């Protein structure tokens, strides 16, 4: 073949295993939790609508992910 | 060898441009063909392994 | 309208209305150079900003000081052309007048007494030549500028790979321009650690310590304040709410007796807004959440003077005991969270060694340079020189300005020393970076990349070479001989010009011009490589610098680099971008104010541009410079993104100014892959000019800007009319408005025949103007290579079919048509230059002589009597091109070759013939031969033939040349003569010389009838001496290779013609090698019987992603119908009108295009010049990403009564049966590549062999066997092939009596082999037994 024709099979290797993951972070299943399995808050009923099956209130969330940030 | 070296060196900064063997001829007592002779007597040689 | 554009006028697609109109291409070389060379009065840069650095020089305070002046550069002995004749660099010379002034050692502060002056000669100092190249050693060069690091501070991570868990550590450089670095590297445990050059790390506080700081200090400006108080029962606290946000209560957080949060909750805003907005100034909680935490500053006894608790310590229980008994009430704690404030600098003070500014000086030393004693005031002399000296270190302007910027300082310039704010700033950074208050830096961050370029590394280069040349003389100074010893007699020019010339002569960044098209060069000179002394290499980066960042916009093209080894280092500039005052890469915007686009631009650089909204090039705008959106497209911070209308701060320049030159050329460009765009200008970039220079039928407009702002086309210096045209040489006599007052003249440009590039293509100018024609200031007088008419043709635009036809083109070929191939449009040129030396062996000279031994008279029917061929003769391969004999002494010959020499009675000559042949398979015209003669030569009678020729020819370009000066001044002071001094034709016949005396007033036209005479007898001189000047350059020995005697170069000039093996090209990345040219009869052909040119794959059309190649295809035909019913009106006459209505018609169509032109300005036979350059077809501009939709290309389709579809139905040209499936047959602008297949096919039945390793060598490129490497060795042991491997691997490469075995062998019939040993292997054994090893055979 070519430069650009492996070149392509590459780009979308490193596209789709990169849309994947990301899309894998999403949450696809059911389970109402109500309550933040570190805070205890409760979730509010909107921020379980958008996710169903969610178990972390939004300020836990981004605590946690600030915490992912460094690779801690 | 080294009167070449100490006179082309002088002729450089002195005529100008650079020291013609025709010139070197003159301003040393010699032959013209033995510095011709002595210049390509002095070097030294290339290493065959010397990469291009 | 230019003269040259109402030739052929190129119909213009694409919306947008251009700002900024194209840069002049070549800027960055140009204008460095002639930055770095110029009499500049102030240190800005150069050559004087390299001179003061360094002077003046004073002795050791030996009241001698050697003081610089001013330098100028000299006068070129040769110019560019005899510098490439005689193989010379092209230089000036660079005289300096240096001054030195002596003071005897009495009074008072050196008395300046008895002082010098001269004028010194350091080194000379390559030129640019008007084209932005260099003449190096008779080859063309180009310094190609280099993207390095630019001093100032870098933070970055090191993300996830030297710790296990993966946590990333977050470094922080500060590299300076001159001195020392600091790095300021984490640890996996969170610690603060300063590691001055680059050996062992240190704890981070102690350089703090060093600056004079302690703990308490230190914790104030690292940290914020909590404040605990004893309110008489059990400590409670200060509160201010939002520092809690992020917080899991030990407590009960309650205030007005009521509780805000139960305890245990993890703090929310909603509590946030409940303690602020109900304002919670004090709270108390437990004893334990003071238990932990760490006391602020000093705490000693008012009982005994003893301490409290030491300033940096965890709390407990008994510490707010004792500090209850000291009465106690501030508890200064600090606020560390682990999310936003962590604790770093107190654990890394935790870790901290030393305590006092003496103990950190003191490891400091030791680590610096260990084992010997150190010393209070020794180590403090050490650190605050190490970053703190105007002599030692310095972060220079460019640094300083980085740095006040990756700080977010006010200020943008200071100091070139560091401070103890700009150390503490730093670690401030680095912590907030580690908090998660800010970003790494990316290195490929083109505002963290400078650029250097030919003027900016001479002078670095220069400074090197001054900088020995100034510790000679400084050294000899001190040496006290006297006030005679001129500033002469004292420096040397060795080292100098050395050092410069070694740097423009071999290093990475002088490369050989790639010259086989006007694109190659200007592509070239405007590359940006990332590699050289100074930048990074291809092992150590590496994809930090492989990759395009979101700030490589408009600065350096995203698609244009070379595919392969190097794939994002030698990135190439973009179209419109300018390098800072600094070295960093800016590019324009259209200032964009409230909601109005202005046309006033404002250049950015990389490191503003990511605080700003900049606009989309591509965003309609309402006649005012409102955008006719609401929101619009604009990226702000690397991120696109939509934006309201009233936050845009910038708009782009114009759509091109992405991509580069190179990439600017294709036409649809938004409709590829990227990568295959990328392929298609590296490819472009090798494009072979060809017989006939075509033109693009379609074309992006940039064309004519890269072909003029390149050197080839010979555009017009001054308006005027065309005097006498020729082929060889354009003069014009300029108007009188552009004329100067007194030495009127006429511009002559001489026009560069037929000579070869560095790619040995033919270079050659042609004239596209006519006798009596009008010309403008930056017209275009003659063609180039690969130029018709100032646009750029590298290709042809022939008559493609998208159809398989037989498998003919099964991967990617390429069918041609035999008519590609009589009309010779791509037969192309290249000149071939052969030499042959006559050296001087020991047996004594050789002779060049028309005798040879051992050829009949018949092979010598080309060379004259000299030796050397005719010019013009035609040769072909294993004929002599000259005729060179070396003497062998003696032959010693054999047995029965003696009976058989004694049979014949012949005699073996005392020569053997050493005579330059033609190579084999080349076959052309000898089109010049020059002859370089040594000194003490005298010349044959060819090198006098040609110095008779050489001379001749001088004389009579001299004399053609003051003559037609002389008409020129001739006829302007006439034309003064015609009015005050009336002779009106009564002056016409007597002398003409006798009109420098003639009458007239004593007027200003007396005074200019004055200043012309002084211009004629100026003339008479110059022209003399020029004439004497040139003679004695001509007839001057030549200077050449200690050891050779004469050298003769001759230049054939073979004529490529296509043929299968060629590599050809679209310009959108679809290569392919012509498999087979195949009849007229034989090619697919439309039903009204023209057959297709080139017949292309279609299946190569949907794997790579190049829709951009259907879409030229399409407006191809669409523009060559156009020309087709253009020329049947204008070969079947109609008359102007109906041929300027139909013209007319085909110029407007389109959108709200930019190209309206009228047809009713023109004259009606200045349209028939121009509708006959339209019928061979007519062009189509289509820039980059604005161009032609597919609305418009059916329009055009439909103009001339072509398919609006963009098919035709071909029938078979073998079977004349319909091909069905109607096919795609458009004109699409093929390339050649100069991949050419006779430079690639080689074959070797045997020839020379290797001197050590008795090897196959080959070296006339080349006889050399094919590398038989290791996995083909493989491949024959997979199979059983042992034979086959056997003799491959003695026989035919090494066994030096089994390869002579074997030939006999064979000549006899009879396919044996004698396999004997490999020599490399005895070679082996030989060298195995020359260390102490005995190495044997057993048997
Ligand atoms: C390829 C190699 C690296 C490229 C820089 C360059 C570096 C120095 C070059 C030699 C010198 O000129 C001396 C000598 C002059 C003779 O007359 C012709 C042969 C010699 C040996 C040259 C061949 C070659 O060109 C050399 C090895
Ligand atoms: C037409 C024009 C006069 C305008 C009034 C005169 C003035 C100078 C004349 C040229 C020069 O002589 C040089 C040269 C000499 C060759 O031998 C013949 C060609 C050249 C180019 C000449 C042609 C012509 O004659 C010129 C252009
Ligand atoms: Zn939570």
């Amino acid at each position: 073949s070519d430069e650009a024709d492996e070149a392509y099979s590459v780009t979308e290797q490193l596209t789709m295993t990169g849309i994947n993951r990301i899309r894998q972070k999403i949450n696809a299943h059911g389970i109402p939790v109500y309550l933040c399995e570190a805070c205890g808050n409760p979730i509010p009923e909107a921020r379980r609508k958008i996710f169903p099956g969610v178990t972390l209130c939004v300020e836990c969330q981004a605590y946690q992910e600030r915490q992912r940030k460094h690779y801690a | 060898i080294n009167k070449l070296n100490r006179i082309s060196r002088q002729m450089l900064q002195e005529m100008g441009r650079e020291p013609t063997p025709e010139e070197l001829a003159e301003r040393m007592l010699m032959p013209e063909d033995k510095i011709r002779k002595v210049l390509k007597i002095a070097k030294e040689p290339i290493s065959m392994e010397t990469p291009i | 309208y230019s003269y040259t554009e109402k030739k052929r006028i190129r119909k213009d697609f694409g919306k947008r209305p251009q700002v900024l109109d194209v840069p002049y291409l070549l800027s960055i070389q140009l204008d460095s150079f002639q930055k770095f060379i110029e009499q500049d009065p102030e240190g800005q840069y150069g050559l004087e900003a390299a001179f003061r650095s360094v002077f003046p020089i004073q002795s050791y305070s030996g009241n001698s000081e050697l003081q610089y002046v001013s330098y100028r550069l000299g006068e070129p002995v040769f110019d560019v052309q005899e510098c490439q004749i005689r193989g010379v660099t092209y230089s000036a010379p660079l005289r300096v007048k240096l001054r030195l002034v002596i003071y005897e050692r009495e009074a008072p502060e050196g008395t300046v007494k008895d002082i010098k002056e001269q004028e010194v000669y350091m080194g000379e100092i390559p030129l640019m030549t008007d084209n932005g190249t260099f003449v190096i050693n008779g080859t063309e060069r180009v310094i190609v500028s280099q993207l390095h690091r630019s001093p100032g501070v870098f933070f970055d991570s090191d993300k996830g790979k030297t710790h296990s868990s993966g946590k990333v550590l977050y470094n922080a450089r500060i590299i300076p321009y001159r001195g020392s670095w600091l790095d300021f590297e984490f640890d996996p445990k969170d610690n603060l650690f300063v590691r001055i050059d680059r050996r062992r790390k240190l704890p981070a506080t102690i350089i703090l310590r060093a600056l004079n700081y302690t703990t308490e200090q230190i914790l104030d400006l690292f940290f914020e304040k909590v404040i605990f108080e004893i309110r008489d029962n059990k400590l409670q606290m200060e509160l201010v709410p939002e520092r809690l946000r992020g917080e899991t209560a030990s407590f009960d957080i309650e205030a007005n007796g009521k509780v805000y949060v139960e305890k245990g909750r993890r703090i929310t805003a909603r509590h946030i807004r409940q303690l602020e907005k109900d304002d919670v100034k004090l709270i108390e909680v437990p004893v334990e959440y003071i238990a932990g935490k760490v006391v602020a500053k000093d705490y000693i006894d008012e009982s005994t003077g003893e301490l409290i608790c030491a300033a940096n310590m965890e709390l407990s229980l008994d510490l707010l005991a004792k500090l209850s008994q000291s009465g106690h009430k501030r508890i200064e704690t600090l606020f560390t969270n682990d999310l936003d404030h962590g604790p770093y600098i107190s654990e890394t003070l935790r870790v901290d060694p030393t305590n006092d500014r003496l103990s950190a000086l003191v490891e400091i030393y030791r680590m610096m340079r260990p084992g010997e004693p150190p010393t209070r005031e020794a180590a403090e002399s050490l650190f605050e020189n190490l970053f703190f000296s105007e002599d030692r270190y310095d972060l220079s302007a460019v640094g300083r300005m980085k740095f006040n910027r990756s700080l977010l300082r006010e200020e943008i310039e200071g100091s070139g020393i560091l401070s103890k704010d700009d150390i503490i700033d730093v670690m401030k950074k680095l912590i907030d970076i580690r908090n998660g208050k800010g970003e790494v830096d990316d290195i490929d961050h083109l505002g963290n990349r400078r650029i250097r370029s030919v003027g900016e590394m001479a002078e670095n280069q220069f400074r090197v070479g001054l900088v020995r040349v100034e510790r000679a003389v400084k050294e000899r100074l001190s040496l006290g001989d006297l006030d005679t010893l001129m500033p002469q007699d004292m420096i040397n020019a060795k080292p100098i010009s050395a050092a410069v010339k070694e740097f423009f002569g071999s290093s990475q960044l002088s490369q050989f011009m790639d010259q086989n098209n006007p694109l190659s060069e200007i592509t070239h000179k405007r590359r940006i490589s990332a590699l050289g002394p100074g930048g990074l290499t291809r092992e150590r980066a590496g994809f930090e610098v492989r990759d395009v960042h979101p700030t490589h916009y408009g600065r350096v093209c995203p698609i244009e680099t070379p595919e392969g080894p190097n794939i994002g280092l030698i990135n190439s500039l973009s179209v419109y971008a300018q390098t800072n005052e600094y070295g960093f890469l800016e590019t324009p915007y259209r200032k964009v104010t409230d909601g109005v686009v202005t046309d006033e631009i404002h250049y950015l650089s990389a490191i503003e541009e990511g605080n700003y909204v900049i606009a989309q090039a591509n965003s309609n705008l309402d006649e005012e410079g409102h955008f006719v959106e609401d929101l619009v497209t604009c990226r702000s911070k690397g991120e696109s993104s939509l934006f309201s209308r009233d936050q845009v701060d910038y708009m782009d320049v114009s759509t091109q100014q992405v991509v580069s030159v190179g990439a600017s050329l294709i036409p649809f460009l938004e409709h590829d892959d990227a990568n295959r765009a990328l392929m298609g200008a590296n490819m472009q970039r090798q494009a072979v000019p060809t017989l006939r220079a075509d033109k693009p039928l379609v074309g992006t407009g940039m064309e004519r800007a890269v072909a003029v702002d390149s050197g080839v086309t010979a555009v017009a210096k001054r308006g005027g009319v065309v005097q006498y045209v020729d082929a060889s040489r354009i003069v014009i006599k300029v108007n009188e408005d552009e004329m100067y007052p007194g030495e009127a003249g006429i511009d002559i440009y001489n026009l560069t025949k037929y000579t070869r590039s560095n790619q040995n293509t033919c270079i050659n100018q042609m004239p596209c103007v006519s006798l009596g024609e009008p010309v403008e200031r930056g017209d275009v007088l003659a063609d180039g290579p690969s130029t018709d008419l100032g646009e750029l043709a590298l290709g042809q635009n022939m008559r493609v079919a998208f159809m398989p036809w037989n498998g003919y083109n099964f991967e990617d070929s390429i069918l041609v048509s035999e008519r590609v191939v009589q009309e010779d449009r791509f037969t192309t040129i290249h000149i071939q230059e052969l030499a042959c030396v006559s050296r001087d062996t020991k047996l004594g000279p050789e002779e060049i002589t028309a005798d040879i031994p051992n050829v009949g008279e018949a092979a010598l029917s080309k060379l004259d009597e000299s030796g050397i061929v005719y010019i013009g003769a035609e040769v072909t391969g294993g004929d002599i091109l000259v005729g060179k004999v070396t003497p062998k002494g003696e032959t010693q010959l054999t047995p029965e070759e003696k009976l058989l020499r004694a049979i014949f009675g012949e005699k073996a000559s005392d020569v053997k013939d050493s005579s330059l042949r033609v190579p084999n398979g080349v076959s052309g015209t000898v089109i010049d031969v020059q002859v370089f003669t040594r000194d003490g030569v005298e010349k044959d009678k060819r090198a006098l033939e040609i110095e008779e020729m050489q001379l001749k020819q001088a004389k009579k370009d001299l004399s053609e040349e003051l003559q037609i000066l002389e008409a020129g001044l001739f006829s302007r002071i006439r034309a003064v003569l015609v009015a005050g001094g009336v002779e009106a034709e009564k002056l016409d016949k007597l002398p003409r010389d006798r009109w420098l005396e003639l009458g007239l007033t004593d007027e200003e036209k007396q005074n200019q009838l004055e200043q012309l005479a002084e211009q004629y007898d100026e003339l008479k001189h110059e022209f003399e001496k020029k004439l004497e000047a040139k003679r004695r350059k001509i007839t001057q020995g030549d200077d050449l290779a200690p050891g050779v005697l004469k050298i003769v170069k001759v230049y054939l000039a073979v004529k490529r013609r296509i043929q299968p093996g060629d590599k050809m090209a679209g310009r959108h990345g679809n290569k392919g090698v012509i498999s087979k040219i195949n009849p007229i009869e034989d090619m697919p052909y439309d039903e009204n019987g023209t057959p297709v040119d080139i017949v292309l794959n279609p299946l190569g059309v949907p794997s790579r992603m190049n829709i951009g190649q259907i879409l030229e295809t399409h407006l191809g035909m669409a523009a060559k119908g156009i020309g087709d019913k253009i020329n049947a009106m204008l070969k079947q006459q109609q008359e102007v009108a109906k041929l300027r209505e139909f013209i007319q018609r085909a110029y407007d169509l389109g959108a709200d295009v930019r190209q309206k032109v009228d047809l009713s300005t023109f004259s009606d036979e200045e349209v028939m010049r121009l509708a006959e350059n339209l019928r061979k077809g007519m062009p189509i501009a289509t820039p980059v990403f604005d161009g032609a939709k597919e609305a418009e290309i059916k329009e055009l389709l439909k103009l001339g009564d072509l398919p609006t579809s963009g098919q035709i139905r071909l029938y078979d040209g073998r079977t004349g049966e319909q091909f069905e499936r109607p096919v795609t047959v458009g004109y699409m602008y093929m390339l050649k590549l100069n991949h050419l297949v006779d430079d690639k096919m080689h074959a070797r039945s045997t020839g020379s062999y290797s001197l050590v390793t008795q090897q196959p060598l080959g070296g006339k490129a080349q006889f050399g066997g094919q590398r038989f490497g290791e996995m083909e060795v493989w491949a024959l042991e997979a199979y059983g092939a042992a034979y086959t491997l056997q003799e491959m691997l003695t026989v035919k490469s090494d066994d030096v009596n089994g390869r002579t075995k074997m030939y006999k062998n064979i000549v006899d019939g009879n396919h044996q082999m004698e396999p004997g040993m490999p020599e490399s292997f005895n070679v082996l054994l030989k060298e195995i037994r020359s260390l102490g090893i005995n190495i044997e055979l057993e048997d």
